[PDB]
């Protein structure tokens, strides 16, 4: 019975981390989303770029939006943040506890 | 004796009661001690005179 | 039953001193100027004539 | 002490001299400070600027020269004393009872700060460094330091 | 072993299992019977029950 109750406890404990890890997941998900909202955006800008038909100022103003659209991925990217854990700005492992 | 706030007070008042735990516990197993003799003297003294009768 | 046998409670003085936060303050500098406000008047004292 | 002004005394002459009232101390630029009486003299009477060693107390009169201090006594030294005044950073004691806990190295006093595996950035105390080691430390009344027992 | 857990919340951990501990050794230290206390070592004990 002893050795049971320990099973319970710790089961029930690794359940909770598991949800844990299920939030986290949906954080970094959440930011990827908005960086790839971004991304279709640039293309777009990108294929307005090509036609011949256009001068530098028109180029600088499309630019505009592109550097404008990269410094929002930077921010993004620098910013976003579970309990501290900075997801998106590093290389990282992490380990959950389901057993 | 007063010891709000006052170290040295608070703390010492403390110990002196500790001493004074100790030495209760000791003095109730001493007399503990008397009226196990004075028991044992009571149960020869009845039995004794049993014998005399 | 005995010395020793005792639970011990740290407690802490809590204030805005402790937690650093008295100079919190959010406020911009104003800009400061004066003007000479000469007062012509006159008022009675308990030295007598 | 006042023994070693009254040798230079001898320096500022008439019939005898004395100094007046305790020294006052320079908590910005750190000096002490003295008033003196002169016997019969004249221009020796004055307020003056000492120099002390801690070992001994024992008062020198840099000021001796024949004249008071401008003004009297400059408001950088308005506090009085009758003993030897050390400042902060020297941490006399401190550092004298760490080699009575036997610490074979030159001590450091700095102040900390922590790092988790984020990045993320927090303060810490005042602490005693020996090299790359470190010791916890604690401030006292005015600055003087202990380190936690 | 959350890869969760940010450090200061590890040190909370640690507080309480540290109390755990002072608990544990203040049961092995401090019970007793009749005066005599019982778990502070190892120890042996004959009954006469003939």
């Amino acid at each position: 019975a002893n050795r049971f109750t320990a099973n319970i406890k710790g089961l029930t404990q690794a359940s909770r981390n598991a949800n844990d890890g299920i939030s986290i997941a949906q954080t970094t998900e959440g930011a990827l989303n908005e960086i790839n909202n971004n991304l279709q955006r640039v293309r777009e800008l990108a294929v307005q770029s090509a036609n011949s038909t256009n001068s530098q100022s028109d180029l600088d103003s499309i630019q505009a939006e592109i550097t404008q659209r990269l410094n929002e991925i930077d921010r993004v990217s620098g910013q976003t943040q579970f309990n501290g854990v900075k997801v998106l700005a590093q290389d990282n492992t992490l380990t959950i506890q389901v057993g | 004796t007063p010891v709000e706030g006052n170290n040295v007070e608070k703390e010492k008042a403390a110990a002196a009661i500790d001493k004074t735990n100790r030495g209760l516990k000791n003095s109730l197993n001493n007399v503990l001690t008397v009226r196990a003799e004075l028991g044992t003297q009571l149960s020869e003294l009845s039995t004794l005179d049993s014998l005399g009768s | 039953a005995n010395d020793g046998e005792t639970i011990d409670i740290d407690l802490k003085q809590i204030n805005s001193q402790t937690l650093g936060l008295d100079t919190l303050n959010v406020q911009q500098k104003y800009k400061v100027s004066d003007t000479a406000a000469t007062v012509t008047g006159y008022a009675d004292t308990t030295i007598a004539l | 002490d006042n023994s070693t002004f009254k040798a230079s005394a001898t320096g500022l002459g008439g019939t005898d001299q004395k100094i007046d009232g305790d020294l006052k101390f320079d908590d910005t630029t750190g000096k002490y400070y003295a008033k003196v009486t002169v016997t019969g003299g004249t221009g020796k009477d004055g307020y003056y600027e000492v120099s002390v060693d801690k070992t001994n107390g024992e008062v020198t009169l840099a000021g001796g020269a024949t004249s008071p201090l401008t003004g009297g006594l400059p408001a950088t030294a308005t506090e009085d004393v009758k003993n030897v005044q050390v400042a902060n950073a020297d941490l006399t004691e401190a550092k004298a009872a760490l080699t009575a806990a036997g610490v074979t190295g030159t001590a450091s006093v700095v102040k900390m700060s922590y790092t988790d595996n984020n990045g993320k950035t927090i303060d810490g105390g005042l602490a005693v460094k020996v090299g790359d080691d470190y010791y916890s430390a604690t401030q006292n009344k005015d600055g003087s330091i202990s380190i936690n027992t």
